[PDB]
C-alpha cells in the first residue's frame, strides 16, 4: 500500500538505510499517483544519498590515480575501481531520469510540483556531466533548469525556497561544468537580492538556509 | 548513552 | 593474488565501501596463508564497519519498537524492520566466526596474532548476543565469554598491561561483562585493574594505549 511504503521510507531514514528508502519510493512513484509535498522531499533525500556515496567515492578514487604517475600497476587498478563506481554512478542517475520522465514530470499537476521535479532532473544530468556524449547530458541538464527557471520566476515569490533553490542548484552548473563562473553568480545574487527585498512560518527555514548557501557560494568562487 | 569498545561548490 | 586484493582493499577503504574491502580480504584469509600485522587490520577494520552499520541500524529501529508501543502497525514494521537487519547482523557475524575458526586461529603462530583473534571471535559473538531472543542466547554468551576468557589468560600472561592488545581486550571484555552478562562489578574490576596495571608499569603504538586507557576510565565513570 502507498501508506506502508511511506512509513517504511520514513523508518528507513531514521536507520539511514538509504538503500532501503529509495526502493521504497520507487515503488510509490511506480504507481502512477503524483507524489505529495512529503513524498517528493522523502524521494529526494532516499536518491540524494544514494547518489552521494557513489560521486564521494568516485572523487576520492579519481585523486588518488593522479598521484599514481610512477607506479602503472596500480593505476590500472586504481582506473579499473573507478570505472566501477562509473558504472553503479550511471545506473543510479537513470534509474532517477527513467522515474522522473515516465512517472513524475508528465503528471505534474500544481506549480509548485512542476518545479520540483524539474530540477531534479538537471541535477542527476549534472551527475552524469561529472562523469562524445558530453555535451549531450550538458545541454540536456541545462534545458531543465531554463524551463523551471521561467516558471518559478513567473508565478513564484523570490522567497520561496523551491525558488530559492533551483536558483542555487543552477547556479552551481555553470561554475563545475560549464567553466562559467561570472555567468552563475549573477543568477546566484540576483535571486539573493530579489529575496532580501521583500515567507511562511513553514518555509523560513528552508529559505534563509538556501540564502547563506548562495552567498557562501559566491564567497568561494570570487577566491 | 552507549558503552565505549575498541572548498567544495554546495548544493541543495 | 595477496597483493593484488590487498591493494583493493586499501582503496575500498579510502572509498569507504567497506562491503567491497570486505570481501577482498576475506579472499586473502580464504588463501589459507597467515594474515601479516597490516592484513588483519584491513580484515578488521572491514568487517567492523560492514557489521556497525546494521547495529547502528538495529539500535535505532529497535529503539522505535519500544517506543512506538500502542500503535500496532508503527510497532509491527518496526519489529519487521527490526528482524530483517537482525538477520543482516547474524549473516555478517556467522561470515566472519567461520572465517576465524576455519583459517584465522588455527594458523595464528603468535600469541600476539591469537590474542587479537580470539577476542575478535569474542566480539562477534557479543555481537550475536546484542541480538538473540532466547534458547540461543545462552550458548552465544558462552561462547563469547570462552574465546574472551582464552584471550584474557593468554595476554595477560604474555603482554603487558601498555601492550594495546590487552588493553583492548580487557576494554571490550568489560563491557561484556557490563551489558551483556549485567554484572556491573566485575566490568569496573576488570577495567579498573587492566587501568591501574598500565599505569603501573608506566610507574610508538602509545598512541593506541593511550586512547583504550581513556576509553577504560571513561567506560567507569559512565557505569559509576
Amino acid at each position: 500500500d502507498k501508506n506502508e511504503l511511506v512509513q517504511k521510507a520514513k523508518l528507513a531514514e531514521q536507520a539511514e538505510r538509504y538503500d532501503d528508502m529509495a526502493a521504497c519510493m520507487k515503488s510509490v512513484t511506480e504507481q502512477g499517483a503524483e507524489l505529495s509535498n512529503e513524498e517528493r522531499n522523502l524521494l529526494s533525500v532516499a536518491y540524494k544519498n544514494v547518489v552521494g556515496a557513489r560521486r564521494s567515492s568516485w572523487r576520492v578514487v579519481s585523486s588518488i590515480e593522479q598521484k599514481t604517475e610512477g607506479a602503472e600497476k596500480k593505476q590500472q587498478m586504481a582506473r579499473e575501481y573507478r570505472e566501477k563506481i562509473e558504472t553503479e554512478l550511471r545506473d543510479i542517475c537513470n534509474d532517477v531520469l527513467s522515474l522522473l520522465e515516465k512517472f513524475l514530470i508528465p503528471n505534474a499537476s500544481q506549480p509548485e510540483s512542476k518545479v520540483f521535479y524539474l530540477k531534479m532532473k538537471g541535477d542527476y544530468y549534472r551527475y552524469l556531466a561529472e562523469v562524445d556524449d558530453k555535451k549531450g547530458i550538458v545541454d540536456q541538464s541545462q534545458q531543465a533548469y531554463q524551463e523551471a527557471f521561467e516558471i518559478s520566476k513567473k508565478e513564484m515569490q523570490p522567497t520561496h525556497p523551491i525558488r530559492l533553490g533551483l536558483a542555487l542548484n543552477f547556479s552551481v552548473f555553470y561554475y563545475e561544468i560549464l567553466n562559467s563562473p561570472e555567468k552563475a553568480c549573477s543568477l546566484a545574487k540576483t535571486a539573493f537580492d530579489e529575496a532580501i527585498a521583500e515567507l511562511s512560518e513553514e518555509s523560513y527555514k528552508d529559505s534563509t538556509l538556501i540564502m547563506q548557501l548562495l552567498r557562501d557560494n559566491l564567497t568561494l568562487w570570487t577566491s | 548513552p552507549r558503552s565505549n569498545s575498541w572548498p567544495r561548490s554546495n548544493s541543495t
